[PDB]
């Protein structure tokens, strides 16, 4: 679990070593950082049923394709969008805990840990959800260090995705 | 291992949740004390040497049948490894103390360390002795209102006690 | 070298993968830590002199024997007062090293790895190090962040020793 | 490896000497620009796969050699590893943008690069324009001027791109 | 492991016997009918990724607990092992087809599997109905006559289905 | 590499024992085959050009975005189709020189490690390459041997790819 | 266990990989030449008794000292005459099983495996067997692929024992 | 390791192409020839310990100061180890002639021979005798008409002979 | 492991008390007739092949089953491992009578033995039958007063004795 | 456990080895030594007191700062006194029980192991047990190979302290 | 090498120690039964000739077929004759050399290690060997210890070949 | 390595020679004085520290630069690495003479460690001056009249000053 916190202890101990000075700086940068990211995640939070819907529409008007193949792995039923909204909600909620831990832990343990086999296995494209990331980004309306922090762990999760 | 943050993160994900606002207000007033929670980690980091050596002396003081030939603690080589385990456990307690979670200790210490004295034949009791020693003088050290400013730490020493009783909990 | 910054790059590189919020807020912290650092080197440097001397006398003064005893280990004559001064003066080097660095890194890597080898192989008493670190806590006259990281150092170089 | 502080640390050590007043000035030269410098390392590894696709993509589009049958970069497994070399390479310059000392990268990236090359028959060379490429994209995303707060990064640009130029004279 | 023929010839020595003329017709037995064995384990393996995924999709469709937010599948990491079950088990299925004999099945993946779900917390009877819907699909996929010389498959089809029934018994 | 020869050798050499009873029988299986195999491969070989075209088309029917979207990963240029044909050639090539070998070795060496990394840098789809294995399957026009070995091959493809 | 069928598997399973055309080939090889293998196995096992004591009679004659010197490792009384037979007899039967398996793996796994040992231990000449094994080459009668696979194994134990 | 087959493979993969008319002709061919390539295999193999213990036995008497107190062959470590030696050529002679390809000969033994031989004193000069002796009695085992159904193996023999010629040169 | 010495000094250092007389003298008497106790080593030890394999020899002609097929010392690998417990229980039982403390042989060979067997299905009390058999062999070879300075061995028999039957009562 | 009998049997266990005259020569070493090492470790133990008492006053009288300065790892006051003879007493003991095992081991697993950490952590000198060494070295009394073998575990003392 | 010193020497370094009272009571046994062996040593040398030849007539009278056959590992022939005394006289020599050096290290390293090959590869019967070893014990005519040791050899050679 | 005895074997073996009278009889003397010799090894190892002490703060004294900063004794990492190689070499020193031959010596120290301090930087003329401190400091506890049986060890004494000197030469 990737975290200030986590790892300055994580060293200590990998070292059998006391916390010193440096292991007490990194959780003085995450205290510091976590103003700004405990709001991030309230304001994503807030809009999290506008982001979600958003974000499923321009994947569905960029690839039209996935509201209309017949396929389980697309979308052109009810049972479709309904998966990809919840997917995607998954990227959004897995983006706040980011935020709200001051690292991608959250997010590396509960998603991108074997993505790339139920990707390929059920044959769901990246591409998809890397649109739909973008979407987040340019219209959570953030600004300052949320939007720097919560913008590095969306394209975290693009970066992960190819 | 769990911080404090990541405790709260993973609760929420089991509920496939996110945090609601009380939630994060409470991470967020943990936030506002985090200095009170690093000079605590600060003092009794600054002072281990000091915690172990005396709370050892004072544990070998009241119970000399500890360091008496056939004593656990007797013989070089299990004296330096008694004061070993002081220094480890101490260690933990403040890992736990900085990351605001008992996880790291519980797991990577505490856990089956009963077993352990019990196939070593140490006394476990006398390790929550000496344990509950240095969970005196490390509260004591923290609670030291010379040179640091004024505030409550009234809600953090009670979470560093639960840690200190935890390792005691463990051995006996 | 133990530092905040060297210290998130191994990480990082330890599990393969590129910075990310979590080492950058490490360096948040080591950036906003080096203002106490820098005035307490800074400081500690400019009056080196009279700290140092200052503590060796500490020493002799806790210690009246150093200061009779023939031994070649001991500081009776003007060589061993010398040597006394000098290694004092080390100690206080490495100190502002890991304030200027925000970590233990260059004490750990030019004075204790192997002191214990030294101290024993010419009967020197840690002690006398142990009063002497003390000295410069009680009289390097720093205050607020400046003075709890010096301090943190000093009293990381006498747990070293005990 | 070093980090801007440690460099001149152990510089000083060589000589015995505590860091001069000059010393102290730069290094809080550096601080009070770290911010621009970690805007840098965020700006870079936000875009590190977009980077080394679409360097590989030219590199191999100018150089058809590379990727027709025969060539170093021909067949899935060799293609893979000279993806991951381009890579490697960013994430290492990204490491000493951070740290502020380029040892890291040549400590552990480009000693016995070039050795390695030679022993597979590798056109280092070839990786060298293909740094080139990441280089010059990366020093873009770096300089953009939108979303940010004004202000001149020249002189961590110029920094940047010193690290990417070591890269391609260790395998040229 | 134990191949059909090592078998019955480890059973031999432990009797210190020869084979006889009815054990040996047995095995000519088998040996005139393998190339229909040799079909199943080809059939079956190059439709192994359908078989998995189309029997993994149906499971989690008739139990939706499984993927719930803190259902034993959720999570991508949890997800993926699951799929990775299923294969392994296909996998050892086949080896068992192949070899005429459920040694290596039961030695290299069935023993202590019930052990390892249990402490996991994984539904062994969840994995049971995943188990039984790859060998309702596996064996209709044997038993197509497309494409292929007709034939009397059904004692290799009866013993195809014993494996994944010792599969499903295994976990139950 | 994985073919009946090679693998005999390997495994005895690990061994440490000269070749016995059971790599020749090894070798026996595949000097058999390997005459289906050999005219199969000749099969597919005066066959290329039809089986790669119509390949492609078979692609771009079931996914006709691929022509369209202006991505580099696409074929809405002569640039992607002329990649795409180019693939899908290999695919094909490597399925013959499998029945030269007797053994998947060949394409396990030259296509499959790696072609995961690949396809999710350059943002491919498996699912393009599966439809146009499907149509090579369906087209080569193989019977007996040749074609169960032939299928596997391009079965094994899929199976990679899925 | 040295034979097609397992060490086929083996190989995969140690890969990590079903099984694919190598390994169907190698059973091919193994059914193919399992025809000649069981029909030798039952021709032998007819003439069985014949071999064993006509091979038995072939070392006293060749080496008349092992019924004349005393020692328990020799035949110079009817319980050393009947260990022989029986040893002999545990060397033909190995053979039918070889035949059987189609590999040395039966003959490795109950008689190979720490047969010199065994030899040095009792004192029992390797000579004495490697006769025996070359009067059963000489007598068995078999024909066409039945000899030449039991020869490979009545070689092989040849080997192992010089 | 290559074997006939992927020989061919790796250089047309080389070129980006399908193997031509007569290349896959040539192949036909020695498939059609490969029975005598197993019984050359068999032949050797079922004689190897007689092929090594003649050959040693003659070198050493036509080289008596191998075997002379102080020569290299001299002490029963450095006997076995030369026994050895004799035997691990032949054995991968074996497998060239199995596989149809020299590569697994020059790869895993030949390869560096000579320079090991050298830093440990051992004459390579006499080591091609041994093996020299071990080719002319291995030729005359594979080309006994006694037992086998008469037929052409002179283009086998031949091959044989020159994996064997590599053996001695690769020593020399 | 203890040896006679450090068997006296561990139990003195657990009282913190120096030897006494009484122990002393003990040793010294060790000391003084140690000439005899290296006569039995040395003589068990230059008869260990004969001891091993004339005990194995009687247990199996006088127990059948265990060498008939089926047997747990049928098949030459069971044979083989069969021999080497033997051996390395008559070597275990030399060590103890070399150190003059059955340490050793307890905590390296006999601990956990019984338990090995079980596991396994070897007949403990078949191993018992072998060890008495090398015991009286041993002792026999031991008493022979011929090639040895007269004398009284009788004592160092009987410690001989006991730790055979330790080796016995380990696995009945 | 470092004893001439202890060593000889590692080493052959070790190895797998029955023992030879090798392990029977370092008996008839330890043997010849041992008529020896027992008087002396008698000798030793029936003057104990005296050589306790003196050899503590004996570090008193060299470094008198030891009965002065009220610390606890000091000798000013009874509890301290007390804690040197028992400290003293314990290097004594070791040294009989060397003469009696015949080597080093005793001393080294009941006092040297640690014994840095010990003295590191209670902040006691070693070069004051040196001065209780030297003492017993002088007047313990011991002639001949009783003295010598007496003085190299003293010695051995001193140089684990130095 | 298996030999009191070498062993000594080899266990010390083994734990980075320097030699102590341990390793000197090891010599003390070696130089004590130096002595012994040596003059031992020189015994057996001086009737060499003797002892050899009549080892060997030993060997002949009891496996009297081995002045029989024809083969090339028998002695029919003088060059059989002359390849036996010879071997005879290596052992009697690795004997020599194991009571120089006090152990039987020279023995193991040049001729026990392997010995198992060469008389397997050139079928050379142990028992042959065995006989005239206990001819050479029954008759070097030595006395007290030379004769314990070097029948202590002597027998080693017996148990390494049974 | 070797000792007295094995380093005459190992040459009489490869001469395939038994070790001649006069030989015999040169081995023999040096066992009459094997005595003198473990005083010799007991003396110098009983006084380790101070020959390693003494010399090396008199090599520091005599050659400042080493330990000045930036030298190469400088910082407590190297001091204590060069105290330890004086350990070291004085170690493997008292090894030849206790072995009475230097191929212990030779081999598993001195032998590449010119090289060592070439590619370190350590000057290795620093080293021989404190060896040659060594030696002369050994051979004057060796030469001690007090508190042993007078006689002449002169014979020994430059026995021990030559491998002092291989040493020296080793690094020069
Ligand atoms: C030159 C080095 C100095 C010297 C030596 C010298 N030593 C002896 C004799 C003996 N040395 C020992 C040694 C030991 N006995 C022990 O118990 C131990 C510890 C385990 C050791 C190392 C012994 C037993 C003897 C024999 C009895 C005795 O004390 O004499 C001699 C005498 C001749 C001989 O070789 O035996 C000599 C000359 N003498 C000097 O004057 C040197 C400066």
């Amino acid at each position: 679990m990737k975290t200030p916190l986590t790892e300055a202890v994580s060293i200590a101990d990998s070292q059998g070593r006391f916390l010193s000075s440096t292991e007490i700086q990194v959780a003085f940068g995450r205290f510091r950082q976590a103003k700004a990211g405990l709001e991030a995640a309230k304001a994503l939070t807030s809009k999290a049923d506008s982001l979600i819907s958003g974000a499923a529409q321009a994947v569905y008007n960029k690839f039209p394709y996935t509201t209309q193949m017949q396929g389980p792995n697309y979308a052109a039923d009810q049972r479709g969008k309904d998966k990809c909204a919840r997917d995607i909600g998954y990227y959004l909620r897995m983006v706040t805990y980011c935020l709200i831990a001051g690292g991608t832990g959250p997010m590396d343990e509960y998603l991108i840990a074997g993505i790339d086999e139920i990707n390929r296995t059920f044959e769901l494209s990246p591409s998809w959800y890397i649109e739909a990331l973008k979407y987040i980004k340019a219209n959570h309306g953030l600004s300052g260090d949320a939007a720097t922090e919560a913008n590095s762990y969306l394209d975290y999760a693009i970066n992960a995705l190819s | 291992m769990f911080d404090a943050f990541t405790k709260v993160v993973s609760q929420a994900d089991t509920r496939g949740e996110m945090l609601s606002t009380a939630q994060i207000d409470a991470l967020s007033q943990m936030v506002a004390e985090s200095n009170k929670r690093l000079d605590a980690v600060n003092r009794i980091t600054s002072n281990a040497s000091t915690i172990v050596s005396n709370a050892a002396r004072s544990l070998f003081a009241e119970q000399p049948q500890l360091i008496a030939p056939g004593g656990n603690a007797y013989t070089s080589r299990r004296m330096a490894a008694c004061l070993r385990d002081m220094e480890i456990i101490l260690r933990y307690v403040t890992y736990a103390v900085f990351a605001g979670d008992a996880s790291v200790l519980e797991d990577r210490c505490l856990n089956g360390l009963r077993e352990t004295y019990l196939a070593l034949g140490t006394p476990g009791s006398s390790v929550a002795v000496g344990v509950g020693k240095m969970k005196e003088a490390a509260l004591a050290i923290v609670n030291d209102p010379a040179g640091i400013t004024p505030g409550d730490c009234s809600a953090l020493a009670s979470e560093i006690a639960s840690y200190f009783d935890r390792a005691c909990a463990a051995v006996s």
